[PDB]
């Protein structure tokens, strides 16, 4: 779940299917709790 | 071979010396290269002629022959120095050094002493001295 | 004992090591 | 005790995985099997390889099928220069629209791939013209692979099986396969060429229907059996004949111009057809030598065992004791695959090393990618067989090998010395080693401190004599068909050179591959090809010979040929065995091959591109071979995909990127030894048992795979890996630059 | 010596061995047929043979059919065709079930039949073999139908068509 | 048969898996002096009992890998028996119930070669034999 | 283009057979070659 | 001019014939 | 199911019993030895292959030599 979806992405571009890769373009697979930190550590100002 | 020509008489080469900065080391060398076989491209090269470099393909290869055997003589000679003393065991991982430069001295005129190594029958052990595999 | 069949083969290859050369080094045509 | 395998019982009764894996690999080593005769071995060999003649066939005819059926050699052939062969159709369900659009290429409508095998030059120049042409062709290889597969069946029937004599006997072999199987094959290819390719490189249509009516001389049949063979050769094609029409073509048939055709770049079809026609007559000759069962002929055996020299005692051939070698190879059939695979090696290294410089097909000297493919191809192909060359040559030394019946000869002697010889390979790979990187190595330091002009330069004034020896005026030399007055060159008491003016008009061109020029930079490869050849050499050498045993193990014969080790006693006997030094030997192998085709390529590639100056400038230090060759011509690899779309390099560009996690693989086989696996398989098993609604148990206790299985799986991925990364570099770095 | 033997050895039996019914690819091919395979249940006896056939009759009803003119109406002229004549076999095979295992079944269902080309015989076998049949050939039909009333969206997935 | 009472062990999770009571299985038995404290060849520490102790383990190994640490306790009337599932129990160390460095009368020259191991034949001779080079019954 | 087509002839023929030699029929064809490496010998 | 829609079956159907002569040998060669 | 073969040359050092971790090797008299004895192998079903007794053994190119053959389920030390 970390390398093997760097081969799906490698090869969804590769075939030139931007749309179903693991980009912010394709498939988002966003850090939910991590933006959720960079949230809270600069509400606390 | 006739493609090379000294760098006196090169193109590509005097472009080397115009734009050459000196330092220490572009100008007393580079000049000494104008003597040497140089390509089509200014680049100093080893070519093998006749006559005309074959004391220049000798000095290198005596100079390095002769040391080379010198290293190769005293540390052989000085491997039987203390095989003979039966110390040979300790007498490897503490160097002797007088006996070690005795046997540097020795080493000195080594290619006299490789023939009469070889002339005595001495310089190679006998085939059936030395240990090896079941064969 | 002289070495009589492994000698005048090696030389013989030398032999012609030296024909070669002498092409090498423009002496013979 | 399961059923598979079935050849070897003890492995049938083997409780965990390795059976499986183990059943693989002893699977063709017939001599190993539980219950063999030897016998029943040679049938087995022999049925054996119908079936693999077949294949041969089977893998020729799905080459013939797919240009026939997806290829566009018909559109190909009206213009071999400027549109690209194509190999087969794509049909992968999981393209997208930009890999639909990006392999839609060379005049195609539809995915295809373009072929780099130069199947289409070969068949344009022996005559083939139609695609029907080529479909007859594919369906006849598949029925000619049926008569084989057939073949086999009725070797294994009682009646038709032959009897162990029959396979031992070499004298009648060696007649057939002389005289037959080279000298008649090569007789009916000139026959080929006369009635077939070179008529219809004129341009005249000549098939099965037209064939036995259309001489293909107007002297045919008469002016051979008179003696006039002059006739043959009275009109050849001039130097203005295009390819496959009629307008400046000949009438000749066997003629021996030599050089090229000036229009294909290759050699005359007519040169070829004389040369097969030769080789077949001194084939045909040759296998007249020994005696089968007409007393009159040699035989082998007494060649061996004589000792007197026109009266003078000798001790065999060559003053060299011979006795009993013919009963060593004869029953041997180590012995016999291992000379086999050696004379393969030389073959398919001399393939590549003519064929890129002496270019045979039509219009394979224009197409940069078939020729770098080609070379790379059979180079790489002759590494393995000269490895296997070797491999065998220590199950020989360990099976079959007898010190009684080989006691005082020839292959006695050199166990007699095995140590002076692995002692000096020892030497020769050290000296070259030394003397080659380390002169690398300071071309590197003083280019990279600018002056480099203090680079150590050494012309290779050898070898460019030798191309001075051959016609190349470049140099200067002038000497020996370099010089126009020699005896050589004119050959004054006949002057029959009508080889000699196409030669050296062809030499003397700088736009072929014909002995190229050469530089200081071939210079330091030819010592890294020649450290290569003398490490992998010195790897082999000492693993047959110490096949028997050295002091670490004496008892080598009695373990195999492939075991681990002897344990960790004796300080420790890791990769003590004979296969370990083959194991060891195909990295050394894949290594040289990766500085010969890197030379190849790189020289090649500097020729194509017009930039000779870079390879002549900067091969002789490192840093240009990893700055101008690798880092320089990856950029459109690397490229065939990237955020903003794909072209028809993005299966090069995946393939590189699979190549280098195939060979990262290989070091998780290499590096990590078995029993870490064990106790971490040994968890894995506890955590299966001990799992509810896992419902699934093995049928055979998992285990880390063995260690000499390691080696091979590990060495198998490393194979793989420097052949995907380096054919997609070699493909794509070609295939972009060009067309 | 020749080839074609007496069955099993017996010259009395009114059979012979023969390439086509005793050949080592022959037995191999029908004795693991589902009707014959060591080790299976009944009810997977019948169901994997049942769902061969339901699959291949919604074939020749839907492109040489009366309703083969147009399409949705094609499939279902097709799917019902093999849900028709696999609920009238599976009550074939039930009603055969019923009359002949009643005791002591007259001819190859004997108690003492020794019978290789039919082991069926119970009644607690040919049960879970009428059920196998029927929801084998049953869902046979519906995949059949389902992969043919999606052709065109099947087509484009196998031809790249949807990326 | 065998008994004993099993050492104060809180379980552990290198013991018997499913091949103890399936292909067979190990017990080493021994009597102790004292209640002390031993590695468990499965990982871990147990508590040795004061009477006659019962152990189970998977693999001969093992048990021979306990003896070996119950020596260093001087403690040498250990005796491994290997129960096959269906429940016979064999003696199988010390064989003859003396430990195998001791020797015995009566114990036979098993797989013994007289020969040097120098002179095994060639691979060659016993080439399409049923048997090694290492067997080779020539001296 | 956007779809696999084929200019060659009998074109419908890749696009029943690549499915079958590669994600078909190999699993069919690695269960038998599974039931003869382990089989008993009885 | 391409090879036609029938000639692409005819092989199919005569490649069968070492497809099972293939199967011939392989058994014969007792697997 | 290795082969544990005994060569003539042992000299009865005892050694290579001791490092046996499977209990393989045993004892037996002889005469060919100041020891009068010589290592023997009843039990070679057990040997695991380890190779640790010809660690153990001084001779010089040891008179025990484990010949790893047909590999079993007790051979390869599994317990599972
Ligand atoms: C049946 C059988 C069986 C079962 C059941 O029964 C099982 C199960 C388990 C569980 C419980 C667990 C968890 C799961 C998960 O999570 O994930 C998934 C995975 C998988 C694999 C999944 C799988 C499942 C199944 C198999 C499915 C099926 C498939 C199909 C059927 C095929 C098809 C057929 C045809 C013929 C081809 C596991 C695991 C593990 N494995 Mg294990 N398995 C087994 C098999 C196998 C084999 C062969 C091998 C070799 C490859 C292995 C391996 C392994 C490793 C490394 C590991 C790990 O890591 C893990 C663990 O340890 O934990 C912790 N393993 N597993
Ligand atoms: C004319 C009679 C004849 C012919 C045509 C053959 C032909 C063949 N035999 Mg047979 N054989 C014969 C008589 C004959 N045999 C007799 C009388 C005996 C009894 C002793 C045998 C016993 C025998 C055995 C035991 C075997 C064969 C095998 C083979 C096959 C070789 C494998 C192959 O095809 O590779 C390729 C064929 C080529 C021609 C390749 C050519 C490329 C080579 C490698 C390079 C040639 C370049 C040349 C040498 C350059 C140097 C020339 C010089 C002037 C410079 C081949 C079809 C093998 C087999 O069974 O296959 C099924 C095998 O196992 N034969
Ligand atoms: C890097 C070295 C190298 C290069 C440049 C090539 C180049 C070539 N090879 Mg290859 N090959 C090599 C090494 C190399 N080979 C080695 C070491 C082996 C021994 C295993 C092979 C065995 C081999 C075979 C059997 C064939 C070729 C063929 C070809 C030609 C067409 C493939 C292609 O377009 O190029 C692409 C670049 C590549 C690196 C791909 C090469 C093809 C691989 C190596 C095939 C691997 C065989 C594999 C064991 C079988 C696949 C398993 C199967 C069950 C699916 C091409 C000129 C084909 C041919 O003869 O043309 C008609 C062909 O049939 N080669
Ligand atoms: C004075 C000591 C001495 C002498 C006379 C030799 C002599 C020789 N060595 Mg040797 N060697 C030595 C030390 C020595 N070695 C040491 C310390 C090593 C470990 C690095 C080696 C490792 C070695 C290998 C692997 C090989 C030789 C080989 C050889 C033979 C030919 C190649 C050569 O010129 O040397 C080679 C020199 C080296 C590889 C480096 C060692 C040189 C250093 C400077 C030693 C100086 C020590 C100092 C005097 C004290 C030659 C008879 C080759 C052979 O087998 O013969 C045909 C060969 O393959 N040597
Ligand atoms: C094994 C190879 C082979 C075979 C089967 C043939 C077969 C044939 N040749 Mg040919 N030929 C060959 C090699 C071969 N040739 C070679 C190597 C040369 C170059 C010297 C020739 C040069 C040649 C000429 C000039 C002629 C033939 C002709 C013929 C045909 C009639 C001759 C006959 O005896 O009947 C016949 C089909 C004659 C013919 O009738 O052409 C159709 C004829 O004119 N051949
Ligand atoms: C005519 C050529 C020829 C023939 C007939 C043989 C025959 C034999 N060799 Mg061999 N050999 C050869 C050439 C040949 N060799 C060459 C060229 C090499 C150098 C690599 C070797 C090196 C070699 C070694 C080291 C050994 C043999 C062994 C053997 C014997 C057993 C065969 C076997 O292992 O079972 C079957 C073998 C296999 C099923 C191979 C397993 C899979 C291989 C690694 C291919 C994997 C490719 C991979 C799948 C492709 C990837 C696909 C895709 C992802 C790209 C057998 C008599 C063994 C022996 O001598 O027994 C004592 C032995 O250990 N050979
Ligand atoms: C790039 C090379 C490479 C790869 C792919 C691996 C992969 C792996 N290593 Mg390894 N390793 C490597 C190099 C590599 N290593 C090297 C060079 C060393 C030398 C020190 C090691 C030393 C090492 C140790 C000591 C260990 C591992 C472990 C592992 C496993 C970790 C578990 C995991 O990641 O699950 C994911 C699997 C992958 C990431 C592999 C790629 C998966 C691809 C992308 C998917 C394949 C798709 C599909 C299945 C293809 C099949 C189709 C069909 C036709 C065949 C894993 C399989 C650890 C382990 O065993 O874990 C329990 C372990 O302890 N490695
Ligand atoms: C060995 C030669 C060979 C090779 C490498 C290929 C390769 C290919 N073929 Mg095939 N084919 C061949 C011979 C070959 N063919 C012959 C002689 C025929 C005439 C009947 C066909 C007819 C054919 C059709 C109709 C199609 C292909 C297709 C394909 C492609 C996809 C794989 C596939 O489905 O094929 C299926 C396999 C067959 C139809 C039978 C071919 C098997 C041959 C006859 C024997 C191969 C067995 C081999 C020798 C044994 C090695 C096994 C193992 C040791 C590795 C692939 C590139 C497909 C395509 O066009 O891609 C777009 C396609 O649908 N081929
Ligand atoms: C004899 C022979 C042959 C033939 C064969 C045949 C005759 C064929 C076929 C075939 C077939 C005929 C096949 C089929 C199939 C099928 C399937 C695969 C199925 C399925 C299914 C499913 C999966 C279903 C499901 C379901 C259910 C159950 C319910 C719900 C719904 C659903 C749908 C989900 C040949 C010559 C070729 C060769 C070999 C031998
Ligand atoms: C001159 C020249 C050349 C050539 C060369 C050659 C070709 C050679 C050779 C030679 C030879 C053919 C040799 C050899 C040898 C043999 C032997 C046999 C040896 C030896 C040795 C030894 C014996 C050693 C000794 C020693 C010493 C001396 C010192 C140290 C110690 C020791 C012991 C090591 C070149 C081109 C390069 C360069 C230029 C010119
Ligand atoms: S085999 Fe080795 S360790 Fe054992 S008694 Fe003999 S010499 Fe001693
Ligand atoms: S290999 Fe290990 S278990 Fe076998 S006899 Fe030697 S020491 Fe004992
Ligand atoms: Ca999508």
């Amino acid at each position: 779940h970390s390398f093997a979806m760097y081969c799906h992405n490698d090869t969804m571009r590769a075939f030139g299917r931007p749309q179903d890769m693991f980009s912010d373009t394709g498939i988002q697979l966003q850090p939910v709790f991590a933006q959720w930190l960079q949230h809270i550590h600069t509400m606390t100002i | 071979n006739t493609t090379l020509v000294p760098c006196y008489k090169s193109p590509a080469f005097v472009e080397r010396m115009k734009n050459a900065p000196d330092s220490y080391y572009t100008t007393k060398p580079l000049k000494a290269y104008s003597q040497l076989l140089c390509g089509e491209d200014g680049l100093p090269r080893i070519a093998l002629d006749r006559l005309s470099l074959a004391v220049d393909v000798a000095i290198p290869i005596a100079i390095f022959l002769y040391t080379a055997g010198f290293i190769g003589w005293s540390g052989r000679s000085y491997l039987q120095a203390i095989k003979k003393q039966d110390k040979a065991e300790e007498k490897e991982v503490f160097i002797d050094v007088p006996l070690f430069i005795s046997c540097m001295v020795m080493a000195l005129f080594w290619p006299m002493a490789v023939i009469k190594e070889l002339l005595a029958g001495e310089l190679v052990a006998k085939d059936e001295e030395i240990p090896i595999s079941v064969r | 004992p002289p070495y009589t069949f492994r000698t005048a083969w090696a030389l013989l290859l030398l032999a012609i090591n030296f024909i070669v050369a002498a092409y090498y080094f423009h002496i013979i045509e | 005790a399961t059923k598979f395998p079935k050849f070897s019982q003890d492995l049938a009764n083997d409780p965990t995985t390795r059976r499986i894996f183990y059943a693989i690999a002893t699977a063709h080593d017939f001599e190993s099997h539980d219950g063999m005769t030897e016998e029943n071995l040679y049938q087995r060999i022999f049925a054996s390889h119908f079936g693999h003649l077949a294949i041969i066939f089977l893998w020729a005819s799905g080459i013939l099928f797919h240009v026939a059926w997806q290829g566009n050699f018909e559109v190909w052939i009206k213009d071999p220069v400027h549109v690209r062969p194509i190999a087969h159709a794509i049909w992968d369900a999981q393209f997208g629209p930009g890999a639909i659009k990006a392999f839609t290429q060379a005049g195609a409508r539809n995915p295809v791939d373009i072929c780099y095998s130069g199947v289409y030059h070969w068949w344009y120049t022996i005559g083939l013209r139609t695609n029907t042409e080529l479909y007859v062709g594919a369906l006849f290889l598949i029925l000619l692979a049926a008569v084989f597969l057939f073949a086999g069946w009725l070797h294994l029937q009682p009646r038709y099986r032959p009897n162990l004599g029959w396979f031992k006997n070499s004298e009648a072999r060696l007649n057939h396969h002389l005289a037959g199987l080279f000298g008649v094959s090569s007789l009916a290819w000139a026959g080929h060429l006369v009635h077939v390719a070179i008529p219809e490189s004129r341009g005249q249509h000549v098939g099965w229907d037209n064939f036995l009516s259309t001489p293909p001389h107007p002297a045919g049949l008469w002016a051979f059996f008179t003696g006039n063979w002059g006739a043959y050769a009275q009109n050849p094609d001039t130097a203005e004949h295009v390819f496959s029409t009629s307008q400046g073509a000949g009438t000749a048939i066997l003629t021996f111009l030599g050089g090229f055709h000036p229009q294909t770049q290759s050699l005359w079809l007519t040169d070829m057809a004389h040369h097969h026609l030769a080789i077949a007559v001194v084939l045909i000759i040759a296998g007249h030598m020994y005696r089968t069962n007409w007393r009159i002929g040699h035989s082998i055996k007494e060649m061996m065992d004589s000792k007197t020299f026109f009266g003078r005692k000798v001790e065999g051939p060559f003053n060299l004791p011979h006795q009993g070698l013919y009963e060593t190879v004869n029953n041997s059939l180590h012995f016999q695959l291992s000379l086999a695979l050696a004379c393969l090696g030389v073959a398919s290294s001399l393939t590549a090393q003519h064929m890129y410089s002496m270019p045979p097909y039509a219009f394979i000297a224009k197409d940069f990618t078939t020729m770098a493919a080609l070379y790379t191809h059979h180079q790489y192909i002759a590494g393995f067989l000269m490895v296997g060359a070797f491999s065998h040559a220590a199950i020989f030394w360990i099976k079959d090998y007898d010190p009684e019946q080989n006691k005082g000869n020839v292959l006695e002697r050199v166990l007699k010395h095995k140590e002076a010889i692995i002692a000096h390979l020892s030497w020769v790979s050290l000296f070259l080693g030394f003397h080659t990187l380390g002169l690398y190595v300071h071309n590197d330091v003083e280019v990279a401190f600018g002056a480099a002009d203090k680079q150590i330069l050494i012309e290779p004034v050898f070898a460019q004599f030798i191309q001075s020896a051959n016609g190349k005026i470049l140099y200067g030399f002038h000497t020996l068909l370099s010089n126009p007055d020699s005896i050589a060159f004119t050959a004054w008491p006949n002057h029959a050179n009508v080889w000699l003016p196409g030669w050296l008009d062809a030499i003397n061109n700088g736009t072929n591959s014909l002995f190229l020029t050469i530089g200081p930079g071939d210079f330091y490869v030819h010592h890294a090809i020649a450290l290569g050849l003398h490490v992998t050499t010195l790897i082999l050498v000492k693993g047959a010979l110490d096949a028997r045993g050295s002091k670490l193990m004496p008892d080598k014969k009695d373990f195999g040929y492939a075991f681990p080790c002897d344990g960790p006693g004796r300080g420790g006997t890791c990769d003590i065995s004979a296969w370990d030094a083959s194991y060891l030997a195909v990295f050394w192998m894949l290594n040289t091959l990766g500085w010969v085709t890197f030379y190849w390529h790189w020289k090649h590639l500097s020729i194509w591109q017009g930039n000779v100056a870079q390879f002549n400038e900067s091969s002789t230090y490192l840093m240009g071979w990893f700055r101008d060759y690798l880092w320089a011509n990856s950029a459109q690899l690397i490229n065939g995909y990237n955020p903003y779309g794909t072209n028809n390099l993005a299966v090069w560009a995946w393939m590189f990127l699979f190549g280098h996690l195939a060979w990262a693989v290989s070091f998780m086989f290499l590096i990590t030894w078995r029993g870490y696996w064990q106790e971490l398989i040994e968890t894995l098993a506890w955590a299966h048992e001990q799992t509810p609604l896992s419902f699934g148990y093995w049928r055979d206790k998992p285990v880390a795979l063995s260690i000499v299985q390691a080696r091979l799986v590990g060495l198998t991925h490393f194979t793989v890996g420097y052949i995907a990364t380096y054919g997609a570099f070699l493909i794509a770095s070609t295939a972009s630059k060009f067309g | 010596n020749d080839i074609i033997k007496p069955f099993k050895g017996d010259p009395c039996l009114g059979n012979l061995s023969t390439p086509i019914n005793d050949s080592p690819l022959a037995k191999a091919f029908i004795n693991n047929l589902p009707a014959y395979r060591k080790g299976l249940t009944p009810f997977m006896r019948g169901l994997e043979i049942g769902m061969a056939h339901g699959y291949f009759l919604v074939g020749p009803e839907v492109v040489i059919g009366p309703l083969r003119e147009s399409a949705h109406g094609a499939n279902l002229s097709g799917l019902i065709t093999a849900i028709y004549i696999a609920v009238s076999a599976c009550l074939g095979i039930s009603i055969f079930a019923i009359t002949t295992f009643q005791g002591n079944p007259k001819g190859s269902y004997s108690s003492y039949s020794k019978d290789s080309l039919r082991p069926l015989r119970t009644r607690e076998e040919w049960s879970q073999l009428n059920g196998g049949i029927f929801l084998g050939a049953m869902g046979g039909a519906i995949f059949a139908y389902l992969l043919l009333e999606n052709f065109d969206a099947l087509d484009a997935i196998l031809r790249g068509a949807v990326n | 048969t065998l008994s004993g009472q099993t050492p104060i062990f809180g379980g552990s999770t290198g013991g018997l898996l499913k091949k103890a009571e399936v292909e067979e299985k190990y017990a080493i038995t021994w009597t102790s002096p004292k209640e002390q404290v031993f590695e468990m060849p499965t990982g871990g520490a147990a508590i040795m009992r004061q009477g006659q102790n019962l152990l189970y383990l998977a693999r001969k190994e093992q048990c021979i890998a306990l003896g070996g640490q119950l020596r260093k306790f001087k403690i040498t009337d250990y005796k491994i028996y290997r129960i096959y599932p269906n429940g016979e129990t064999v003696y199988i160390h010390p064989a003859d119930g003396v430990f195998p460095e001791k020797v015995n009368q009566g114990r036979e020259k098993v797989r013994y070669n007289d020969r040097r191991i120098g002179q095994n034949p060639s691979p060659s001779k016993v080439k399409f034999s049923g048997i090694a080079t290492y067997d080779a019954p020539n001296s | 283009m956007t779809q696999l087509t084929g200019d060659y002839a009998a074109s419908w023929l890749p696009w029943i057979m690549i499915p079958l030699v590669f994600y078909i029929l190999p699993f069919p064809v690695f269960a038998i070659l599974f039931l003869w490496i382990q089989k008993e010998a009885s | 001019m391409s090879i036609s829609d029938t000639q692409v079956y005819i092989a199919l159907v005569v490649a069968l014939v070492p497809g099972f002569l293939a199967w011939r040998l392989a058994t014969e060669l007792y697997k | 199911s290795h082969t544990v073969k005994i060569y003539d040359t042992c000299i009865g050092c005892t050694q290579c019993v001791r490092a046996c971790p499977t209990d393989v090797l045993e004892m037996v008299p002889w005469d060919g030895c100041r020891a009068g004895q010589i290592a023997s192998s009843p039990r070679t079903e057990d040997c695991v292959g380890c190779k640790r007794c010809e660690t153990a053994c001084p001779t010089d190119f040891l008179s025990i030599r484990v010949y790893l053959g047909a590999e079993t389920t007790r051979s390869m030390g599994l317990a599972y």
